[PDB]
């Protein structure tokens, strides 16, 4: 997307209905922080919520 | 295993394993307790018998 929320203001959306497939989120190592507490940073595709 | 990585599991699964231990140790010293008891009163049939 082009635009974020403030962090006062942080937007809440809802995810389900559809299929996760987070191997864009590490594929492209563009973000400065990843850190995944309770769930494997690497295992994020063979979950299911 | 799946939600957290080696690191932090390795301390999640030694507290699990001490806590099995612990109830692992504490039936098995009721049921030698009760094996006595057990023991005992067979002991009292067979001299009944």
């Amino acid at each position: 997307a082009t635009r974020f929320a403030s962090v006062y203001a942080w937007n809440r959306k809802r995810i389900s209905n559809c299929v996760a497939d987070y191997s864009v989120l590490y594929n492209s190592a563009s973000f400065s922080t990843f850190k995944c507490y309770g769930v494997s940073p690497t295992k994020l595709n063979d979950l299911c919520f | 295993l799946s939600r957290l990585d080696p690191p932090e599991a390795e301390v999640q699964i030694d507290r699990l394993i001490t806590g099995r231990l612990q109830s692992l140790q504490t039936y098995v010293t009721q049921q030698l307790i009760r094996a006595a008891e057990i023991r005992a009163s067979a002991n009292l049939a067979a001299t009944k018998m």
